[PDB]
């Protein structure tokens, strides 16, 4: 079970955790999911490429296509934070919890 | 000898300075008029190698054309800050010289010189574009007859 | 005419890039399938062999399949040399 | 009187000129002559492959023809 | 030797890009009745050389309230990155004949906006913000159409490799080919290099200098070498792609001399529009192809889709 | 707002000192005032290059 | 037919100022190859030419000598090195020399 | 004038790749004595190279099954210099 | 040296990784994504795939622009923070650099590490294939596929973007 | 923990804008270098 | 525009008081009303259109 | 071997030049020199305060938009297949997507800029 | 499928893409395919559970063919001793493995 692959799926383990942390801001959790997105897109397509898969090398593609919906819509998300809230940052999100 | 490269380098970067002066665009009142009459097809200091620019940062000589204010005063003294050396002042009009018209007048500097170091005073009211233009080129001798590298190499 | 005479014209005036972009993309729709070159092309793209020929085992009976590359039966292009 | 622009762009077509052709010469300085062999698919890399082996001088440009075989 | 042959698509990309501003000051100013640089030696060929120096010699200062990092960065970024899209193109011969080709100068035309994004943000002032903002709409939106118009033109070559275009057109044109797309990406070259009339990120007359206002001697000068550089190998994009020229395989001087004299038309050709405009209002430039450019390149991306499959015209891909 | 001169004449108000008040000799001299109509950046350009042409006549 | 009459004047302008040393010398000196009828010269050197033909404002020019009082000006000239009585016929205030 | 142009190149296109036809069971030939060689000598150099090992039977299948696998490029360079694993594996994609 | 060149751009994207995992102030977060995404767009180009790393390239550019683009607009602050002027991003930092120098010292010694997986680390070099091409790449006729094909993922990708512009509409509408 | 509001929406808080406030003045190329604009603008509208 | 001079006097040999009314003020007076959710390039346009000199305005 | 020599050239290059352009001009810095640039007078005090983009909408839907064109970009190699009907069937599906996409933007405001 | 439609209709929408073994663009073999087809055409209709102990070696086979390493780690422990024993002379390559 090669050696490149373990780079790549460490990659996403730290991305994952960082992820799962947050410190004060929104766009930095959304760089680390975009991140994550990054070592998947990596890892599937060493996968493709080295079994000679043809007929699957559309699936990064098709990937990266969902990929930059999410951020999209993420990023949507945090501008209707900043109008209502003037900021971006999760620890002044609180008004749900009662 | 080391005097002899030392002067040749001083030539070099003397003309380089000389023939590359970049002049801002800071006219002030009719002195500016003239200002752009020698930017002008007629006289046109493109073909002496100056060339207007704005942002001081990336200026050389500053032109100051107009009467100069009290209220004016700080904003010229803070731009010229703003620039990095080398640098030099010409001074357009007798108000930017010494005063002007308005010498004895309450919210008026006697002088650009109160306030920057100016480097050439080019006299009129307003100078003509042709004394405008000999200014700038006795600013240029000037420039060449500086001795930077001389002065270093003789410490 | 009438209505729909008068908004084409009216659209010229107002939005010509506009009018001109629905006319393109219109023709581009379509105009493909009525042109008879198409099937052709299909053609030429089976016609570009990229991969071998593999020889299949002559046990006989099939008479289309040549037995060297110069033998007449077969399939041939000369379409595409004329065309 | 526009004649004194012209040697601006004379000298800069000099400049544009100049890696054109040193890139050419050198394709064919550094490749015998001829034109450098481009490998776009795995094809032409295997050819120039074979060629650097048959070659014997490890060199895929020198090339051997009628000479070389019986 | 491959040594020699970066060296020499180096150092006289650089002396070409210096003779740019000496061109382009004389042309202009022939434009508007005057004369432009002429003192310097005989016709101000020296004038590049001399503001070259001075550039170099004079203080480069840092602002207190800079990020000195991305500060430094950036203008190694702008540099680098315009001297390295001039590897994949076909000058007779291309230095790095790459499969993809169009599309690497792409990646690198849009890597060239982050030199501008983070000199703008480094400097911390109200000027270079903006002008780093309008950057970022102006890039993105003429990206767009960038790349749709590629892909529509590309459409005949068969593939993205830059040297089939020579093969392309062997016998016409491809102007006469796809002229309306040409005219579009004319405008988008002129609005990616970040040239008039959509010079908005500088602005001299609104934004004072813009993303370079902070930036002076060296990194200035360094900044406008990565501009000039991209202004002439985007009108050498330009020649390559739809003014093919003929290029005999025993002799390609003439190929160069022709693409070069091409290079050196539409060259011209944007200094004479920069000296015939006004200027753009940031979201007029964008009101102009979200609006007027987007739709009619989509058409035309269908067109030119059906185009080889009606007529049986379908250019090889090898 | 004290407007006067060219932003009246751009903004449809007939008022030109040369000809309602006439002062030194412009009561002999003849030309014509530049009126505007949308009261715009571009009617006042076209209404001082229009000014320019009747001062030539003037002169 | 003028493409050639043009190409050959311009042999005509190193011909006028004393072959090629002389057509550098005033190329690189008053930035200027134009020849002209030799209107004057002053005490101090500087040679006075004029040239109806050229537009106003170019029809009268100066090259200024090489040495006055005590100073090189082969390579810097300033418009102070006219003599008073010329500067009249200089700046196109009279057309008596 | 394209659509004539291209329909020409789809003709040379056609030639020039059954002409590559015609060359293909020659390399297809060489290239597996090539193989079998390569394989022939990193085997013997086994042979030698296992032997006061405690148990490395030589020549030993990964696959259970009989049928040849095409070797992976690993084990047909291994034992090669630092140039020809180079040229071997990143060969044409580094060839610019 | 040469022999390994995607290990080394293995541990480069790992380290742009760490570089906005370590929440940074977004625009540096954006740099570190940038460098991890030019590195691994060069991985995959050294994997025998083109398209592949200058299509990542390009998209996560024209991605990372606007991200930076609303950073400076929206999610900015009176005082940007760097990797080291925080000490919560700098422990981050620390802890994601040290981290994966031990990884890969516990990897490229032994090359026999368990964790998680089995990773018989000898090198990259080795699982490649030997093939033939022809005259057509592999991942070109891969991708090209997608229209001949895959309509299927034709009509859903398309369908999923169009929904995407009216949802980015929808909850950008505000009232 | 107050209940959440009967018509389940938080008050609108308080203004949070920070509009720009540059100084289109001194040594603009387009204020004629004597004047002092202070423009309170959102953007780049006005 | 119309510019004016109101002149007093008180006999003597010079002007007891002398105002000048400007166009320029009068229009720069109305340049916030001018821009109204225009942008900055449409402020760079307006300050134009008035043709505002300060020393006029600033007297 | 070819393309990351070259990179390295154009970068060592760029930062040499940088390091003649910084080291050598023998600089003479103060604090006012180095003080921020407003057109004269002393800045208000910003320069990192948000900055409100109107385009937000647009910006973002340009996210969509290029990502498409990874989608479009594998024609020119799309063409040349023996599915000529459904390869030109997906490929306007496609651009009549984009077109539907864009042109609900235009009349739902959109592409108009915020105020 | 929870609720296989497309068996239902007759209708391919994502099948063509589940196996490497599938008709690939033209004709383009996968790596592992003729260790895939052995595979799958092993435990067809059998049943996912008897698939396990049945076609297991078949399986073993095809998952050493995609990842490779107990032929890999055959090559690992080759170069691991090769590297040792030469360091101190006990073996030397012969000339056909150094050029
Ligand atoms: C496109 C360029 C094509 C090649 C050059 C053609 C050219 O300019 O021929 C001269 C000739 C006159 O020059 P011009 O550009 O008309 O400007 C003349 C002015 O009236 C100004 O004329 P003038 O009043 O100065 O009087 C005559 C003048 C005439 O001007 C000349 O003699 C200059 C021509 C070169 C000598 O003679 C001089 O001024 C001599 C000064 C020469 C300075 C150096 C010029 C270098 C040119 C480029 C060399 C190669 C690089 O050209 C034409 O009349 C047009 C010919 C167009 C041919 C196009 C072929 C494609
Ligand atoms: C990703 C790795 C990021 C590593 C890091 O901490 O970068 C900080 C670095 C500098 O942060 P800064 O906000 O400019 O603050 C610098 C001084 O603290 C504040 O300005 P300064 O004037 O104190 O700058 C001089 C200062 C800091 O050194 C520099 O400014 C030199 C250049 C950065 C060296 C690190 O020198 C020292 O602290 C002593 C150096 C011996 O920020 C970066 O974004 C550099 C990332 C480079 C990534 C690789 C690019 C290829
Ligand atoms: C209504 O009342 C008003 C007032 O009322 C009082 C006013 O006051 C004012 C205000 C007054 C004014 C604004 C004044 C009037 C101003 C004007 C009219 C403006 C006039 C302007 C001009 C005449 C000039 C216009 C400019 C033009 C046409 C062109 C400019 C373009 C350029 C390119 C300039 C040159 C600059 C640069 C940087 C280029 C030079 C650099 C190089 C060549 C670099 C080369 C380097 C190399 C070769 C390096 C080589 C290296 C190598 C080979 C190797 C390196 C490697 C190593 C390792 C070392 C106004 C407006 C007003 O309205
Ligand atoms: C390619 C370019 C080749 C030529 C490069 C020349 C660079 C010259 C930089 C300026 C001179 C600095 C120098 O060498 O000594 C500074 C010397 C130092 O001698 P100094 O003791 O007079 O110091 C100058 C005065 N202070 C310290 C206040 C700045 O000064 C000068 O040259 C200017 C006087
Ligand atoms: C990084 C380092 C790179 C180093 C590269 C090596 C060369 C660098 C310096 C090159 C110029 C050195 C200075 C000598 C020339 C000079 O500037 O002279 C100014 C001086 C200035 O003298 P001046 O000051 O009297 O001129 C202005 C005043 N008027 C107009 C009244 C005369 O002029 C000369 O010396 C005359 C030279 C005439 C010929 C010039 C060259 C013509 C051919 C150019 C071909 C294209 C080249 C590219
Ligand atoms: S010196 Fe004369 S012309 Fe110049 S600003 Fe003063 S009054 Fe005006």
């Amino acid at each position: 079970m090669p050696l490149v692959y373990m780079n790549i799926i460490m990659a996403f383990a730290i991305a994952l955790a960082g992820l799962l942390m947050y410190r004060s801001h929104l766009m930095s959790s959304l760089l680390c999911l975009e991140g994550m997105m990054l070592s998947l897109f990596i890892m599937s397509t060493l996968i493709i490429l080295n079994t000679h898969f043809t007929l699957a090398n559309m699936m990064p593609i098709i990937l990266l296509v969902f990929a930059a919906c999410e951020a999209a819509l993420g990023l949507s998300l945090l501008v209707m934070v900043s109008n209502t809230y003037g900021t971006d940052y999760v620890q002044n999100l609180n008004l749900l919890q009662c | 000898r080391g005097e002899y490269v030392v002067a040749k380098l001083d030539d070099l970067v003397n003309w380089a300075r000389r023939s590359s002066l970049w002049p801002m665009t800071f006219g002030l009142a009719c002195c500016a008029v003239e200002m752009m009459h020698m930017a002008a097809p007629r006289y046109d200091m493109d073909r002496f190698g100056v060339v207007f620019r704005a942002s001081p940062r990336q200026s050389d000589v500053m032109i100051v054309a107009g009467t100069l204010t009290n209220k004016m005063a700080p904003a010229l003294r803070k731009v010229y800050d703003q620039m990095p050396e080398p640098r030099y002042v010409v001074s357009m009009g007798s108000c930017a010289n010494g005063g002007g018209y308005y010498h004895y007048s309450y919210s008026v500097v006697r002088g650009c010189d109160r306030i920057v170091p100016v480097d050439i005073y080019v006299p009129g009211c307003p100078p003509t574009a042709e004394a405008l233009l000999y200014g700038i080129l006795q600013l240029q001798r000037k420039i060449k007859r500086e001795k930077r590298l001389r002065i270093w190499y003789r410490r | 005419a009438g209505r729909i005479a008068s908004f084409l014209k009216n659209a010229w005036a107002k939005e010509p890039v506009l009018v001109a972009s629905f006319a393109i993309g219109g023709l581009a729709i379509i105009l493909p399938s009525l042109s008879p070159y198409t099937n052709y092309a299909i053609r030429i793209n089976r016609a570009t062999p990229y991969n071998y020929p593999v020889p299949l085992r002559d046990d006989g009976n099939m008479p289309d399949v040549p037995s060297h590359p110069q033998d007449p039966q077969g399939p041939s292009l000369e379409w595409l040399k004329n065309l | 009187m526009w004649f004194e622009i012209l040697p601006g762009i004379a000298v800069m077509a000099a400049c544009l000129f100049i890696p054109g052709m040193a890139t050419a010469h050198i394709h064919k300085f550094t490749n015998g002559g001829k034109e450098k062999r481009v490998a776009h698919f795995s094809y032409q890399w295997n050819l120039m492959e074979r060629d650097r082996c048959i070659s014997g001088v490890n060199r895929y440009h020198v090339t051997k023809g009628l000479e070389n075989i019986d | 030797m491959f040594m020699i042959n970066i060296l020499s698509l180096i150092i006289p990309i650089l002396l070409a890009v210096a003779f740019l501003t000496l061109v382009e000051r004389k042309v202009l100013g022939y434009m508007q009745l005057r004369k432009g640089p002429n003192v310097v030696g005989p016709y101000g060929l020296l004038q590049p050389i001399a503001d070259a120096l001075k550039l170099v010699t004079k203080e480069p200062l840092r602002p207190g309230t800079s990020s000195i990092s991305m500060f430094i960065i950036a203008p190694i970024l702008g540099l680098s990155l315009a001297l390295t899209m001039w590897v994949p193109l076909p000058m007779p011969y291309p230095l790095i004949n790459m499969n993809l080709g169009v599309l690497f100068m792409l990646a690198m035309s849009s890597l060239a906006v982050y030199s501008i994004l983070w000199s703008g943000w480094a400097s911390n002032s109200k000027y270079a913000l903006i002008g780093a903002l309008r950057a970022v709409a102006q890039t993105i939106s003429y990206e767009v159409t960038l790349a749709i118009i590629l892909l529509s033109v590309l459409l005949m070559n068969g593939s993205y490799t830059l040297s089939t275009l020579i093969t392309t057109q062997e016998h016409i044109w491809m102007i006469f080919t796809s002229w309306p797309l040409a005219m579009m990406w004319f405008i988008s070259t002129l609005a990616e290099t970040n040239r008039a009339p959509f010079d908005l990120t500088e602005g001299e007359s609104e934004l004072v200098s813009g993303f370079n206002v902070e930036y002076a001697a060296g990194p200035f000068a360094m900044f406008f070498m990565a501009e000039y550089a991209n202004i002439i190998m985007m009108n050498a994009f330009t020649a390559i792609l739809f003014l093919g020229a003929s290029h005999d395989p025993h002799t390609p001087e003439l190929y160069t001399i022709n693409f070069v004299l091409k290079t050196l038309a539409l060259t011209i050709t944007f200094l004479w529009i920069r000296a015939s405009y006004p200027r753009f209002r940031y979201d007029q430039l964008m009101h102009l192809l979200w609006k007027s450019f987007l739709p009619l390149t989509l058409a035309l991306c269908m067109w030119h889709i059906s185009l080889p499959i009606m007529t049986a015209s379908i250019p090889p891909q090898s | 707002y004290g407007f006067s001169g060219v932003m009246l004449r751009g903004s449809g108000i007939q008022w030109d000192l040369r000809k309602t008040q006439p002062y030194d000799v412009y009561d002999q001299v003849e030309f014509d005032v530049p009126i505007g109509s949308r009261g715009d950046c571009y009617d006042r350009y076209l209404c001082r290059v229009e000014e320019m042409r009747q001062s030539l006549r003037i002169i | 037919m003028e493409l050639v009459q043009v190409l050959r004047r311009g042999l005509q302008q190193v011909s006028g100022h004393g072959g090629l040393r002389g057509y550098l010398r005033v190329l690189f000196r008053a930035n200027d190859v134009r020849v002209g009828t030799l209107v004057g010269e002053d005490k101090y050197g500087n040679k006075y030419y004029e040239d109806n033909k050229q537009f106003f404002g170019r029809h009268r020019w100066v090259i200024y000598t090489t040495e006055m009082n005590g100073r090189d000006t082969f390579w810097d000239v300033d418009g102070s090195m006219v003599p008073p009585e010329w500067h009249r016929w200089l700046h196109c205030m009279t057309d008596d020399p | 004038s394209m659509m004539k142009w291209n329909r020409e190149r789809r003709r040379l296109q056609i030639e020039d790749f059954e002409a590559r036809i015609a060359l293909m069971p020659l390399f297809q030939a060489e290239k597996d004595r090539r193989v079998l060689q390569m394989l022939r000598e990193n085997l013997e150099e086994e042979a030698i190279i296992m032997k006061d090992v405690p148990d490395w039977k030589v020549g030993e299948s990964v696959f259970h099954t009989t049928r040849w696998v095409t070797p992976m490029m690993g084990e047909l360079y291994g034992l090669r210099t630092n140039e020809e694993i180079l040229s071997a594996t990143y060969g044409f994609i580094w060839y610019t | 040296m040469t022999m390994y060149i995607a290990f080394i751009l293995s541990t480069i994207f790992v380290i742009g990784f760490v570089g906005f995992s370590s929440k940074p102030s977004p625009i540096y977060g954006g740099l570190g994504l940038i460098v991890s995404g030019g590195v691994g767009c060069g991985i995959v180009l050294n994997f025998g795939g083109s398209f592949l790393g200058l299509m990542v390239f390009l998209i996560y550019l024209g991605g990372m622009l606007v991200v930076f683009g609303y950073t400076t607009a929206m999610a900015t602050e009176m005082y940007p923070e760097v990797w080291v002027s925080n000490k919560t991003v700098f422990g981050a930092f620390v802890s994601g650099l040290m981290m994966e120098f031990c990884m890969v010292y516990y990897a490229l010694k032994e090359e026999e590490v368990e964790i998680i997986f089995k990773f018989n680390g000898l090198g990259d070099w080795v699982i490649y294939d030997t093939g033939d091409s022809g005259f057509f790449s592999e991942e070109a006729m891969g991708i090209a596929a997608l229209y001949s094909y895959g309509t299927w993922l034709v009509i859903v990708t398309g369908w999923s973007l169009l929904i995407g512009v009216v949802v980015i509409m929808e909850i950008t509408r505000g009232n | 923990w107050k209940p959440p509001p009967w018509n389940d929406v938080d008050p609108p808080k308080d203004t949070l804008v920070s509009n720009l406030t540059l100084n289109f003045g001194p040594q603009h190329p387009a204020a004629h270098g004597v004047l002092r604009l202070v423009m309170e603008l959102s953007g780049e509208m006005v | 525009g119309e510019f004016g001079v109101y002149l007093v006097s008180d006999g003597s040999s010079r002007p007891y008081r002398c105002k000048i009314k400007a166009p320029g003020f009068a229009h720069l007076a109305g340049l916030d009303k001018m821009s109204k959710g225009h942008m900055l390039a449409d402020v760079v346009a307006i300050i134009g259109t008035q043709d505002i000199v300060f020393g006029e305005v600033d007297r | 071997m070819n393309i990351m020599l070259t990179l390295l050239t154009n970068v060592t290059l760029a930062s040499l030049l940088v390091l003649i352009a910084f080291w050598l001009p023998q600089l003479n810095a103060y604090s006012e020199k180095t003080s921020p640039y407003e057109c004269g007078f002393d800045p208000m005090g910003s320069a990192r305060l948000p900055f409100s983009m109107k385009f937000f909408l647009v910006a973002i839907t340009f996210l969509l938009f290029d990502l498409e064109i990874a989608l479009l970009l594998p024609l020119p190699w799309a063409s040349q297949t023996n599915n000529l009907k459904t390869m030109l069937t997906m490929a306007l599906f496609l651009l009549i997507l984009l077109a539907a996409s864009l042109a609900y933007e235009w009349t739902q405001k959109g592409l108009e800029w915020a105020e | 499928p929870f609720f296989d439609v497309q068996k239902r209709l007759g209708l391919d929408l994502d099948r063509w893409m589940t196996i490497q073994s599938a008709e690939q663009p033209h004709k383009i073999p996968g790596r592992c395919h003729a260790f895939e087809k052995e595979w799958i055409e092993c435990a067809h209709g059998i049943g996912g559970i008897r698939a396990e102990k049945e076609c297991k070696i078949e399986f073993d086979d095809f998952v050493e063919c995609l990842l490779r390493q107990k032929t890999m780690k055959r090559l690992s422990a080759i170069k691991r001793q090769r590297d040792k024993l030469i360091k101190e002379g006990k073996y030397t390559p012969p000339p056909h493995h150094l050029g």
